[PDB]
């Protein structure tokens, strides 16, 4: 088999930047004046996208800020003005012969100013707590960068059991991350205290973003 | 020109 | 318009079979070659195999010569591939892809199905509204199995200023929330609904979210 091999693993690109992704093939996939390589491109939840085919050859209605270059064993993908749009994985493959191989994959991250968390605290529903469940949930909304902390307090004591957090990748229109925080309580739990609070810790500063909800 | 098997097959000139 | 058409999840026992199936449409069906391709959700691409619907010759990944079986049927312009003995191994999206040109790159590509091989019951989700410039709104979906879920706001409407984040699983059950951000002028004004797809239960729910 073809063993196609990428670089970099991954790599943080700046709004206006250029990013240059690398493949190589254990052999060439090259005959005669056609190259065998192609390009895709992967953001979370959906197929892949072609890009490029046969090494340079752009796919109808892909922004002419995609290039590809490369014959033989090397090729390369570069991206003209690095748009938001373009935090994406990247994938090549060869149609040289049958297995066809892709390469590992190249994460473009996009570099971006920094923006705090818009946070947003929710009560259970009235039709969950008819099911004896209580999730308060807390979102972080729009921030950069990608590092973040939530801490929950009940009555103003911090609460570690029964939270679940989830993440987002880069958003595709304006390079933010967000975090989705649940915490997960019974009913009666729920029902036993008052103050429900969701504060979250981001470089932007130096205090948390507080948060709350009484019940009543 | 050349007939190439990537495994349908291409003629290319 | 060319599409393929995969169906969103498939539950299969292990031990137990599963043929995936990808309706052709918008082309005549006997041209260029229609490629698998699996995916564990967060990793990569690898290239099970190909059939040409002209005359049926396939083209097989050889580590997939004892798992993967590529067949067809003309009449319903729809190619298969059934995995045999399916442990949790085979876990993972499958696509189906077109080739653009002859046997060559990947132009069209259906939406995958995400192949779920477990015991486990086949569970529903329950929705649930989540009510408190702009202001934020969301649907908390709990208690899901397999994957996925789909989440829309206002049946396509509501496309900017949406988060809907990966699923945690906590005791053979997903849970997965959604945020969406619009302007205050918009709601309660306006109606804001989120519609949650459940493919391997065929269920869809609808729910307004509704002021407190």
């Amino acid at each position: 088999n073809i063993v196609l091999t990428q670089s970099p693993v991954s790599l943080a690109v700046s709004l206006g930047q250029r990013a240059t992704i690398s493949c190589r093939a254990s052999k060439s996939v090259s005959t005669s004046g056609y190259s065998y390589m192609h390009w895709y491109q992967q953001k979370p939840g959906q197929p892949p996208r072609l890009l490029l085919y046969l090494g340079s050859n752009l796919e109808s209605g892909v922004p002419a800020r995609f290039s590809g270059s490369g014959s033989g064993t090397d090729f390369t993908l570069n991206i003209h003005p690095v748009e938001e749009e373009d935090a994406a994985t990247y994938y090549c493959q060869h149609i040289r012969e049958l297995t066809r191989s892709f390469g590992g994959g190249t994460k473009l991250e996009i570099k971006r100013a920094d923006a705090a968390p818009t946070v947003s605290i929710f009560p259970p529903s009235s039709e969950q707590l008819t099911s004896g469940g209580a999730s308060v949930v807390c979102f972080l909304n729009n921030f950069y960068p990608k590092d973040i902390n939530v801490k929950w307090k009940i009555d103003g004591s911090e609460r570690q059991n029964g939270v679940l957090n989830s993440w987002t990748d880069q958003d595709s229109k304006d390079s933010t991350y967000s975090m989705s925080s649940t915490l997960t309580l019974t009913k009666d739990e729920y029902e036993r205290h008052n103050s429900y609070t969701c504060e979250a810790t981001h470089k932007t500063s130096t205090s948390p973003i507080v948060k709350s909800f009484n019940r009543n | 020109c050349q007939l190439i098997n990537t495994n349908g097959s291409w003629h290319i000139c | 318009e060319v599409q393929l058409q995969q169906p969103g999840a498939e539950l299969v026992r292990p031990g137990g079979s599963v043929k995936l199936s990808c309706k052709a449409s918008g082309y005549s069906f006997t041209t260029y070659w229609m490629n698998w391709v699996k995916q564990r959700p967060g990793q990569g691409l690898e290239w099970i195999g190909m059939i040409q619907p002209s005359d049926s010759e396939t083209r097989l990944n050889q580590k997939f010569k004892d798992k993967a079986t590529l067949t067809l049927d003309r009449s319903s312009s729809t190619v298969y591939m059934q995995l045999s003995s399916p442990t949790s191994d085979d876990s993972a999206v499958y696509y189906c892809a077109r080739t653009g040109r002859g046997d060559a790159w990947l132009t069209y590509w259906g939406q995958g199905t995400s192949v779920t091989v477990s015991s486990a019951k086949t569970t529903p989700p329950s929705v649930y509204p989540l009510a408190p410039s702009m202001v934020t709104l969301g649907c908390l979906v709990k208690g899901y199995f397999p994957e996925p879920v789909t989440v829309t706001w206002n049946s396509g409407s509501l496309s900017s200023g949406v988060h809907t984040f990966p699923a945690v699983l906590q005791s053979d059950l997903y849970t997965l929330s959604s945020s969406v951000t619009v302007p205050s002028s918009t709601w309660p004004s306006e109606t804001v609904t989120c519609n949650v797809a459940h493919p391997a239960s065929s269920t869809k729910v609808d729910k307004k979210i509704v002021p407190r």
